[PDB]
């Protein structure tokens, strides 16, 4: 996703404002961010109960 | 590791492989090549993902 995005960022002025294919790059990031964090918060009470 | 590193280098050779043609709104015949070829890769990946 940092590939992605650090690649097909450079041919576009340097604008402030957020556009819509930095809102869908962003949201697939904040996605699969959340998505590792969420396998972070799995393996950290696996140790403790399986079930959850 | 294999999986998801040959997807990710699928798309190093993609966002590689667009610099060679203009920014047509058509797909071309490599368009065609590369997509089927990421969609195996995907599909092998998925495939070892239900095995």
């Amino acid at each position: 996703m940092t590939t992605i995005n650090t690649h097909l960022r450079e041919t576009l002025p340097k604008i402030p404002y957020v556009k819509a294919i930095d809102m869908y790059l962003m949201g697939c990031f904040v996605f699969v961010f959340m998505a590792l964090l969420e396998y972070a918060l799995v393996n950290y009470i696996f140790f403790s109960q399986p079930a959850r | 590791v294999f999986g998801v590193t040959t997807v990710l280098t699928m798309t190093t050779l993609s966002i590689s492989a667009r610099n060679s043609l203009p920014k047509v709104a058509y797909a071309t015949a490599m368009d065609w090549f590369i997509a089927v070829c990421y969609a195996f890769v995907f599909s092998a990946l998925i495939e070892f993902a239900t095995v």
